[PDB]
């Protein structure tokens, strides 16, 4: 975007990542990096090191930080003392943490200078309008029963893993696919991501998952007519473009984190056909009543709510029944999925050897 | 070549030297992806 | 075929029939007829013998009016062998011609030039050639006779010297009788004109015979890194026409494609509607025109082989 927005030209731009960490040679240039690729200090490369170095020796006249919120950690904060600049700046749509050092910002960078409501803009169409819901799914007797008895590490699984939510999803998976939608399925939890993936017959992607192999699923993802959903986790939680994504479902989130529910959110906020009449995009989040993750659930959306949004509670969709094939629809599959998820828990001598 | 056109005369050739010759995470999706690499 | 290429063809024909002889026009004209053409066919076609093709053949090549190009050939069912094929370079063919009429032009002015000189000298007995400036040094104690070195002889006027009106009328003829070359290398020279291969020659090729053995192809090895010297050169439209069925058969797919786009563009069920009360989600006219037809005709009378295969 750099690039194509600027006319700056390619010999005076340098990407500073850990395939390729070539710089500029020209007298100025801009160089473009990571908070792991500026703020570690024991180990480095031979190339990196002179990159430090440069970065070092050299005294830079502007910073960008993106995703500011993170700056304020235990050593992130260090590079802001140890860089030296003239100007820094932060870019960073939510300006909160959990703990306390939020406050810390304000003699780390500065104060704030500019914030833009959001329903303004939905409203004048510079953002999309989103109508999100929140789905609440009964737990069987079956898998409640070991709820009760289980420890706290175990029930998050259990409640995670139940069957109605495998069926709610695969319902609302087919009627948006007639709807003609583009969804994406967000799951912190890797486990139940490779479960559902496998159950569905449909792509997953997380940490392991390579470079190569992701931008292919994006591609085919993007402009595939036969495929149009797929499972994303954490990992694109924020920072990335998705002009065509339109619909959000959560089936496992990262506890009660607030900042990460607005970033999932902001991947849908650009999508391509976000000012056609009528066009309402879709955020679901899938919780189980009666549980923790009610509370985590609650606590993790009073952003949205002081911006404005609000959600609505679907207790039931309709038609859900007539779909020709359900996942986990027999108590005999439900009997075989408690046991398993239960169970988840001298050169010459050389030739000698 | 040489000789025609230091005679004046165009050449209409030129010499034969001067013509410059000239872990894969998830696979249940294999064989499903068709390659979108550009656009 | 273009005017250029007619140009050229006309300079050469004039240029064989001109400057050699008549076995030469033939096999010329038939490689000016066809294009490559293997060796065989051309003695099929003109009749003649290896022997006496070959010194046509030869002195067309050493004067660069007829290219060479041998290649292997694979029957599918015989040895294969290096066929010979002959085709006309017109750059080099052109070039070769001008060259040629330059130098012929600059002996004859050169001869001119030097028979406009004085004599000479010349010895009977040894015939040796003395200039007059040598001759000058050797005449006898008397100064009445020029006198040779080896024989001692003496020496008698050259010859040439009446010649100085003939070779002004070689020139005059020369010049007349070759003036369409002149004409011809004047509209080369305004035109440019492309290097011929063997390939781009095999595009207009007139086949010879109904089954020559010689493969008139050009199959390039694979990965051949082999240079030889001077074996180098620099939709559909579809119309529909609409008929009144057809009109408002768009007109009703146009409104059930409206139709589809506010559907996909509305809202769900779910979202419309708060469901909470809802159970949890889980597991004849005819005969009056007959009649009206049968009365107005009553009025108006009372008024009155297999292989790989692309689909293209
Ligand atoms: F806030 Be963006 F998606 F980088
Ligand atoms: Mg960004
Ligand atoms: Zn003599």
């Amino acid at each position: 975007q750099f690039l194509q927005w600027c006319t700056l030209q390619p010999e005076n731009c340098a990407v500073f990542t850990s395939d390729n960490k070539e710089m500029f040679q020209t007298e100025s240039g801009l160089v473009v990096s990571t908070y792991s690729m500026v703020a570690n200090t024991r180990n480095r490369s031979h190339d990196s090191q002179k990159v430090m170095d440069f970065l070092t020796g050299r005294e830079w006249g502007f910073i960008i930080l993106d995703e500011v919120h993170v700056v304020p950690a235990a050593m992130f904060r260090r590079v802001v003392s140890t860089i030296a600049a003239h100007a820094k700046l932060g870019l960073t749509a939510t300006l909160v943490r959990e703990d306390d050092k939020i406050g810390d910002l304000n003699f780390l960078i500065g104060p704030k200078l500019y914030e833009a409501n959001w329903m303004e803009l939905s409203q004048k169409g510079h953002i999309a309008n989103v109508q999100c819901a929140e789905v609440w799914c009964p737990m069987t007797a079956e898998f409640y029963q070991e709820y009760l008895r289980e420890t706290a590490r175990k029930r998050m699984l259990l409640y995670i893993m139940n069957p109605t939510k495998f069926q709610a999803c695969q319902f609302l998976i087919q009627y948006h696919e007639r709807r003609g939608d583009k969804i994406i399925v967000f799951s912190d939890n890797v486990y139940a991501l490779q479960e559902y993936a496998l159950k569905m017959g449909k792509p997953f992607i997380y940490g392991s998952t390579p470079q190569q192999e992701r931008m292919n699923i994006l591609q085919n993802f993007q402009y595939n007519d036969q495929i149009n959903t797929i499972f994303l986790s954490k990992v694109g939680d924020t920072s990335i473009d998705l002009p065509e994504a339109t619909c959000l479902i959560q089936i496992s989130s990262h506890y009660g984190s607030r900042r990460q529910e607005a970033q999932r959110l902001g991947r849908i906020l650009r999508a391509k056909r976000r000012n056609d009449e009528g066009f309402n995009a879709f955020f679901y989040s899938l919780v189980s009543k009666d549980t923790q993750e009610m509370y985590y659930s609650t606590k993790r959306q009073a952003f949205l709510v002081d911006q404005g949004y609000a959600f609505k509670v679907i207790t039931h969709l309709h038609g859900m029944e007539n779909i020709p094939n359900l996942a986990y629809a027999s108590p005999r599959e439900r009997r075989e999925l408690l046991q398993e998820v239960l169970l988840k828990n001298h050169p010459l001598i050389r030739k000698m050897y | 070549p040489r000789k025609l056109q230091d005679l004046g005369l165009k050449p209409a050739s030129v010499d034969p030297a001067t013509i410059k010759r000239q872990k894969i995470t998830n696979t249940h999706m294999t064989g499903i992806l068709k390659d979108y690499s550009h656009r | 075929d273009r005017p250029i290429d007619d140009i050229v063809k006309n300079l050469l024909k004039f240029v064989v029939r001109g400057f050699y002889g008549g076995s030469f026009v033939l096999v010329l004209d038939a490689i000016l007829f066809h294009s490559v053409l293997a060796e065989d066919d051309l003695k099929q076609l003109l009749s003649i013998n290896k022997t006496e093709l070959g010194p046509l053949i030869a002195r067309l090549r050493s004067d660069r009016l007829i290219s060479i190009h041998k290649q292997r050939e694979y029957p599918p069912n015989s040895k294969s062998v290096e066929r010979v094929y002959y085709y006309v370079k017109y750059p080099h063919a052109i070039d070769a011609i001008k060259w040629k009429v330059h130098q012929v032009v600059q002996r004859l002015k050169d001869d001119l030039d030097k028979n406009s000189e004085p004599n000479g000298y010349m010895c009977p007995i040894c015939l040796t050639k003395y200039t007059q400036l040598e001759a000058v040094q050797l005449l006898n104690f008397d100064r009445t006779e020029f006198l040779c070195s080896l024989c001692d002889e003496p020496l008698v006027e050259d010859d040439s010297g009446k010649k100085n009106k003939e070779k002004q009328d070689k020139l005059n003829r020369l010049m007349d009788q070759i003036q369409p070359i002149i004409d011809s290398l004047k509209k080369i020279d305004d035109s440019r004109i492309e290097e011929n291969t063997f390939e781009i020659a095999l595009a207009r090729l007139i086949p010879p015979q109904n089954q020559s053995h010689a493969a008139y192809t050009y199959n390039p090895k694979k990965g051949s890194t082999m240079f030889r010297p001077g074996d180098s050169a620099p939709a559909t439209l579809h119309i529909n026409i609409t008929t009144a069925s057809d009109e408002v058969a768009q007109r009703e797919l146009q409104e059930r494609q409206a139709e589809e786009k506010r559907k996909q563009n509305a809202v769900p069920e779910w979202h419309k509607q708060s469901t909470i009360g809802k159970t949890a989600l889980g597991r004849e006219e005819r005969e009056n025109e007959k009649t009206l037809n049968d009365y107005y005709a009553a009025l108006a009378k009372k008024q009155a082989l297999e292989d790989e295969f692309e689909d293209v």
